[PDB]
RNA sequence: GUUACGGCGGUCCAUAGCGGCAGGGAAACGCCCGGUCCCAUCCCGAACCCGGAAGCUAAGCCUGCCAGCGCCGAUGAUACUACCCAUCCGGGUGGAAAAGUAGGACACCGCCGAACAC
RNA sequence: GGUUCCCUCAACCUGGACGGCAAUCAGGUGUUGAGUGUAAGUGCACAAGGGAGCUUGACUGCGAGACGGACAUGUCGAGCAG
RNA sequence: AGGUAGAGCUACUGGAUGGCCGAUGGGCCCCACAGGGUUACUGACGUCAGCCAAACUCCGAAUGCCGGUAAGUCCAAGAGU
């Protein structure tokens, strides 16, 4: 007797890459994931493989439009 | 109503043998036709050769 | 092989510029498609090899 | 001995075995009831002991109640092998029971009876138990 | 039914918690809430020892009259926490009410009586729900197996209700279920 | 009694055009710059304004419900050029280049085509 | 400025929904009449589109009141838990649910436009 | 596949020639229980699901900024011009 | 930002205990067909009460992790890159 089992696949890294409150650079990318588990907001777009990166500079917030959890970038203003 | 799709449409004229006369709009292209009973005619309406035969040879 | 790979070449000047895949059973004719060459520098109709 | 018709998974880990009942502490079906004061698997053999040892004292009258179905397998591997290449096939099937909860129950005109015959269905248990009544 | 409020000592809690209550219940003590109408809970303490004599006797659904540091209120036992093991009390919601109020309440329903010997009684519902005053709350309500014949349901619209008692719940929960006593061959196939 | 068993023409009207002007709205957004157009066509008349969406305050309005529209002696395609035109010269005057058309949930073509065409030539963009 | 008025939007998008009873047609929103013209049906002027104003608020819409179904929901107590005591039980400091209870609730806010008034 | 526009299922109840639990027609309730080429998971009713018209971006030269990483690999990408 | 501990299920997928009502069926009589009841009978769906799950979730902590900020240690951690 034996084991049919015995089979996985690599581990694709998924989540959240830039957590609430942080500032990041225009094409960064924010969120990894597989269905749209999170909506893009402002000034944030959907990638190909539903990835979540920055249109602009700014500083990351997390809301909800609707039941719909989004992420959007706020303008930190200059000195 | 598409132009080139439908079945050319004839106003007609019914004609019954109790004298009833209709003018309605149907597919015959004749525009008239002849029925041997109508709404007048029928007994389930109004409550009331081979038959003929049994009144001809024996009466 | 149901699915060969095909070589697509422009009409003019016969650049061959694309290669793709297509069913060989649902399409059995040469693959004509329309395809930017850049030899010509415009969209030119493309021909199976 | 009860047996649940089918489950989507044969083969699953053991069922834990820590804190108190949650539901099912209170009898509602009978009149008396059996309380469990320990941890164990009742098996669905030890069930089928116990309530025929009831059905065997009360004679003709009266009703018993079940409340805890035998539905988590447990497996056991091919005797006499050596440790590794796979899981063992089930063989018995358990119930997860916690302190607190009511495992039987019975309605009976006569209280004498009815006591000691919950008492003969104790002693076929693995643990430790008490006879509980519908009044507080 | 005029019941004659029955009267406790409660202390206002200087502390709250979870190491507070522990403490409080090695004490011989009971934690308490008393929201209602007034619309502003208070945190009391009660005799563990004598809270359990004011149920025992006048059920669970005791009108009290609390003396709250030196004021007198009228309170109705809500709710109860009750341990599955060690059978203590908890906890106790307290509700305040005031005469000429009508409240829900869950009484019990007991069966006496003696039916035709072929017979076995099931009581299928513990409980059932009424609206009555806050002091004229019924202790129990009973039934009676007296003669009833083979499969019957009592149901909770036949059960006879004081003065000022109205049934809450539907007039069709099954109460009472009497059908023929099983045999030993109806035995043995139940459960197997 | 009476009572009726089903829904109205006019009640599936009604959700029907706000189901699909929901996925209109979904690409074309107003802005500060780049206002919304935002047209409302019913059987006798037919409403513009011009919407910032950051704000939802409307920026500019005109409507067929005024005098001037009305002393028009053509059709409902002349009344539809004439407030055409009076949009063109409000946003304008406050101060607006360049628009987005928000269709409004109707189909582009008869007189919301020539409500657009008239206030194209006007002088908004779009 | 007022309105049982018409649109465009919002809110950690039901405290806003479902259902029931009674009411409104000034301008608008609708049903409504017709298929000559732009336009349309995998057949159908039913729908999209166009030209109108005989009829009606019966429906959509709007207003008021209902806690039957949904929805929100404390305080306190418990489950659980980080750290720390504790020789196999258990306990202290801090955090703290799900369920249930008292209750809330038949939405609130912003910008334009109408008729009346000034 | 690209784009533009339109639509809402499964299930149940009721009425219908063959016809029945189930084919096609009609009316009502129905907020996602249907479906998404192909396993499972995350999603999709705002539709990523159903239908139609045109079409080849299933491009050429590039690519700020990032994810993941022993290394070699792998992945996302606004935007500029033809 | 999660989805574990816990808990919950007419909130989904499965398991599952006891009542009530009862289409489907064995049938018997409705003389054969249609034709109603009949039965310690078999019992769908529904509904009342009590439950269960690593590959169940309407919910949901404590810790841990990412970032900002004010201080602390600062003749030292003998730190970090
Ligand atoms: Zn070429």
């Amino acid at each position: 007797s034996s084991s049919r089992n015995g089979r996985d696949s690599a581990a694709q890294r998924l989540g959240v890459k830039r957590f609430g409150g942080q500032v990041v650079k225009a094409g960064e990318i924010l969120v990894r994931q597989r269905g749209t588990h999170f909506h893009p907001g402002v000034n944030v777009g959907r990638g190909g493989d539903d990835t979540l990166f920055a249109l602009a500079p700014g500083a990351v917030e997390f809301g909800a439009k609707r039941g719909r959890k989004t992420v959007n970038i706020v303008p930190v203003a200059r000195p | 109503m598409k132009t080139g799709i439908h079945p050319e449409y004839v106003d007609t004229t019914v004609q019954c043998g109790c004298g009833h006369s209709f003018t309605t709009r149907s597919t015959k292209q004749s525009g008239t036709i002849v029925v041997e009973v109508c709404s007048q005619c029928h007994p389930f309406y109004t409550g009331k050769g081979r038959v003929a035969r049994f009144e001809k040879r024996y009466g | 092989d149901v699915r060969p790979k095909i070589t697509l070449a422009c009409e003019v000047c016969k650049h061959r510029n694309y290669i793709t895949k297509k069913n060989r059973r649902n399409d059995p004719d040469r693959l004509e498609i329309k395809k930017f060459c850049p030899n010509c520098g415009t969209h030119q109709p493309h021909k199976e090899s | 001995m009860l047996i649940p018709r089918k489950v989507k998974h044969r083969k699953q880990h053991h069922p834990e075995q820590r804190g108190i009942a949650s539901g099912g502490t209170s009898v509602s079906f009978g009149d008396y009831g059996i309380q469990a004061l320990e941890h164990a698997y009742i098996t669905n053999r030890q069930i089928e002991s116990a309530r025929i040892a009831i059905n065997r004292h009360i004679k003709r009258g009266g009703k018993v109640w079940i409340n805890i179905f035998p539905d988590r397998p447990l497996t056991k591997k091919p005797a006499e092998t050596r440790m590794g290449s796979g899981k063992g096939s089930p063989e018995w099937w358990v119930a997860n029971v916690k302190p607190g909860r009511v495992l039987f129950e019975l309605s009976y005109p006569d209280e004498k009876t009815a006591r000691d015959a919950l008492t003969r269905a104790i002693h076929k248990l693995p643990i430790k138990a008490r006879i509980v009544t519908r009044e507080e | 039914t005029a019941n004659i409020p029955n009267k406790l000592t409660a202390n206002v809690r200087t502390r709250t918690g979870k190491g507070a209550s522990r403490q409080a219940r090695r004490d011989g003590k009971v934690p308490a809430v008393l929201y209602g109408h007034g619309t502003d809970p208070q945190h009391l303490e009660l005799n563990a020892r004598d809270f359990a004599a004011v149920l025992r006797s006048h059920g669970t659904n005791a009108i009290l009259t609390l003396d709250i540091e030196g004021t007198e209120q009228l309170a109705l036992t809500k709710a109860l926490d009750v341990h599955p093991i060690r059978r203590n009390i908890q906890h106790a919601d307290l509700l305040v009410v005031q005469r000429g109020e009508k409240v829900t309440v869950e009484v019990t329903v007991l069966v006496e009586g003696d039916a035709t010997p072929g017979t076995l009684v099931t009581q299928d519902a513990n409980t059932i729900e009424i609206e009555a005053e806050a002091l004229s709350i019924p202790e129990q309500l009973t039934v009676s197996v007296e003669g009833v014949e083979a499969g019957t349901q009592i149901t909770a619209g036949q059960i006879s209700l004081p003065e000022g008692v109205n049934l809450i719940s539907d007039p069709e929960l099954l109460v009472v279920n009497v059908v023929e006593a099983p045999s030993a061959e109806a035995l043995e196939e139940e459960g197997a | 009694a009476h009572k009726p068993v089903g829904q109205n023409i006019s009640e599936v009207r009604r959700n029907a055009r706000l189901r699909r002007h929901a996925r209109l709205r979904k690409k074309v957004a107003g802005t500060a710059e780049v206002p919304r157009l935002v047209v409302n066509r019913s059987a006798r008349h037919i409403h513009v304004q011009l919407v910032n969406d950051l704000n939802g305050t409307t920026l500019a309005a005109a409507s067929s419900i005024e005098a001037d529209v009305r002393a028009i002696d053509g059709d409902k395609k002349a009344h539809s050029v004439r407030v055409g035109q009076l949009i063109a010269e409000r946003a304008k005057a406050a101060g607006v280049e360049t628009v987005v058309f928000d269709r409004g949930g109707y189909t582009y073509g008869g007189r919301i085509a020539a409500l657009a065409d008239a206030a194209r030539e006007a002088g908004l963009k779009f």
